[PDB]
């Protein structure tokens, strides 16, 4: 493991083959899980890009959260997806944390700390742990497929994933920096695989 | 909302290929989903495929995988269905349909579609 | 009873049969009252919906707070309606207080602990006391009957409601969450029954 | 050497001789650097003007930051140009800090102490060491060519430039005031020489 | 997306000038660089020149280098070339290349360049 703290990743030049690969101690299939992230870029008035590439072997979109040109955060899983309108965008770092539970499908949408009203999803679904986890580019294949239109010119760090809901106590601890424990992914003990143009800097968000 | 039209239809002979268009008229056009259904001479409609709002997300059906494609040009607001290797049954009325203003997954029923446009016909010699 | 202490109340989809039924001691027909609660929705821009419902055997519109499009609130009392006109929405968590006197007919408006104008709603009225309150439902009936169109989706809780007019002063400290004694509907000591989906989650609103 | 401290440079009306030109000790030629300075103009919204000048006798725009009509800030090194966009200027004094590295190619652009996202710029190159930096105009040629379009109007200090990347917090300590040390150019330290109308003063901003 | 459209060819003898001039039809001119290619019958395009978005970056080739000069007009989004002492053999057609709305270096290829316009013909008796 290596401590990525106070670091991320830069991507400086949109392509298709500048990518990084995470991997996922992961077991049992999740019935819950909470993904927090930190990501900048300048994309927004322009074409859309993926922020959290999620694929099983069966299916290349069991969880992609992407921003849609002039529509906003669009969240889906398992094939599914509902969008989160953003009416204007602005320039700066922000942070993003978004749960989904299969017993009820609730959702919850957390932007810079701001809660998104809860909504429903495929109540009832698994999702298989076996999986490949990307960052960079959306595949629409389990481990390739990257297209260039769709590709991340930017920053993105802190990036942790839980088995499981959090409270809203606990995000804002999260969205403050308090001390916390991820438990199928941690930002300090981070495992992962870099391929093309991608460095290693000081974030530059607080 | 949207008025939805249609058009690429014609005959052509097996294994040809048919890059069918649908053009929506109104602003929403971006916030419904579309879809192609397929009817024909004494029988009802009958879904054929869809694509997502944002256009991430499709759904083909089983014999349309493989064979079929669906996309969406949101700037341009139209909706294009190429088909290839098209075969002597796949011949009937085509229609595009589309109505979620809302956001929603990728259904395959007839009933939560509100909109629907004239139609195209396509024949297989 | 049960506690329902920062918890709330989940509607996740737009449906006509999810909804919750509370009830009351109360006996003796009212001659004032008040109700307080903080309700969270998306559906401002797009339709109308019915925060709280008050009913009787011989009238399904007693008390209704309900949202019109493009209009505000609007209060009704017996029969009778009144609109709070809001220019501009956005999209926040917002608290209601809302007081009627059937003495002088004086009705307080009091959102996120501003007031509106006092103005005149059936002077001289009694209310009955036997009756059914609603959440999640405009009922045209009083058992049933309820509209799709109408229902509403997302969260509402701190419902409390008294039988007397606070004084502003009370109001302010509703408002930031002191300690309070309802006396007809208590948060605290909620009875309900619950129909369809609706759940019980954390709240969101500080 | 002279201590410029809490002293800036006047160019009080638009002309092609008025300029000034700083000597650096340098001997080595430059693989990264960071620039930051402390301008103050009201040529923004009517015409452009140069704010940094570095040439070698083989380039006449080895480095150039200039302000473009209607675009922003255009930073170009080895001739390759990158542009930042500004949507609408205010009427202020304004702090920019730029860093360029060779070896894997990313400019960061500090502005008001708010970070531009990061891009890549010509990887590979060498700055060579000799070379004369003006200010007030834009070269064209390594002891003239100057333009009256391009001459800038207005008032510069905190002129200082180093040999490598500062970090994000090495940056903000800059937009406090705090004590540093430059290498290459010392606004503390610094050598000049002065052409035409221009002259010393009192700094307007803090 | 811009649309481009050229004029000031025509025929001159030796040792002559022409400021050949381009115009762009649009809004995002000043976020594309502009460029002059030549052509030959029986031949491809070929690079000539390249502008910076800016306008403060030019690129030449070498034999246009001390003989022809490129400059443009953001106010009035119109591309100039102005040749001098023109040879014979630098007689061919000419187009007026841009694309790239967004920012970057001047390059000297043509798979980077999106959008030609109609061509102008210069000839040296």
């Amino acid at each position: 493991q290596t401590d990525m703290s106070r670091k991320a990743f830069v991507f400086p030049k949109e392509s298709d083959t500048s990518y990084v690969s995470l991997k996922a101690p992961l077991t049992k299939p999740l019935k819950a899980f909470t993904v927090c992230l930190h990501f900048y870029t300048e994309l927004s008035s322009t074409r859309g890009y993926s922020i959290f590439s999620y694929a099983t072997k069966r299916q290349d979109n069991e969880i992609l959260i992407f921003w849609s040109k002039d529509i906003g955060y669009s969240f889906t899983v398992g094939g599914s997806e509902i969008l989160f309108e953003v009416p204007e965008v602005t320039v700066a770092p922000v942070h993003i944390c978004t749960s989904w539970e299969s017993a009820s499908g609730i959702v919850e949408f957390w932007v810079d700390g701001k809660p998104r009203v809860r909504k429903s999803l495929k109540k009832g679904y698994t999702v298989g742990a076996e999986a490949s986890i990307i960052l960079g580019q959306e595949q629409d294949s389990f481990g390739g497929n990257f297209e260039g239109s769709q590709s991340l010119v930017g920053d993105i760090g802190n990036v942790n994933m839980w088995d499981f809901v959090l409270s809203p106590d606990e995000i804002n601890t999260i969205y403050l920096g308090g001390p916390f424990s991820p438990n199928v992914l941690n930002w300090r003990a981070l495992k992962y695989e870099v391929q093309g143009e991608v460095f290693t800097k000081p974030q530059l968000w607080p | 909302e949207v008025q939805l039209v249609e058009s690429g239809g014609g005959l052509v002979q097996t294994g040809g290929s048919l890059r069918l268009s649908c053009a929506a008229s109104g602003r929403t056009f971006n916030r419904h989903y579309m879809g192609w259904f397929r009817q024909v001479p004494g029988k009802e409609r009958e879904f054929v495929a869809s694509i997502s709002q944002t256009g991430l997300n499709k759904d083909y059906v089983d014999s349309a995988k493989g064979r079929f494609t669906i996309s969406r040009d949101n700037a341009e607001n139209t909706v294009y269905l190429q088909m290839n290797n098209l075969k002597p049954e796949d011949t009937a009325l085509y229609y595009c349909a589309g109505s979620q203003s809302s956001y929603y997954d990728k259904p395959r029923l007839l009933t939560e579609y509100a909109y629907w446009g004239q139609g195209t016909l396509v024949t297989v010699s």
